């Protein structure tokens, strides 16, 4: 006979690139947008803005 | 001569119909009401209400 040697995805290293959470109701509540946004610095120029 | 207390039979028939009606549910709210894996928190969220 053959075996199956199952993998697990955490074990590998891959793992590090992405963080995976467990959001159950996803499928229920992607009709929609989430739609955040994220950030950028901006340097203190010499000046009046 | 007098008369004598008459009357009639009368045999009638039961007409058969039937009505019927439906909806539906959506794959993404199914497992949202019935689903026991919802352990803490989202028993009590506002999409499952």
């Amino acid at each position: 006979c053959s075996t199956l040697s199952l993998v697990r995805f955490l074990e590998l290293g891959l793992s590090v690139a992405c963080v995976c959470t467990k959001f159950p109701e996803l499928s229920y509540v992607a009709e929609g947008t989430i739609q955040f946004e994220v950030q950028q610095p901006m340097i203190a120029r010499d000046g009046p803005h | 001569p007098a008369d004598q207390p008459v009357h009639n039979y009368m045999i009638k028939r039961l007409d058969r119909r039937s009505l019927n009606a439906a909806f539906s549910i959506a794959v993404e709210a199914l497992g949202l009401i019935s689903g026991e894996n919802l352990d803490g928190t989202h028993i009590s969220s506002a999409m499952r209400l």
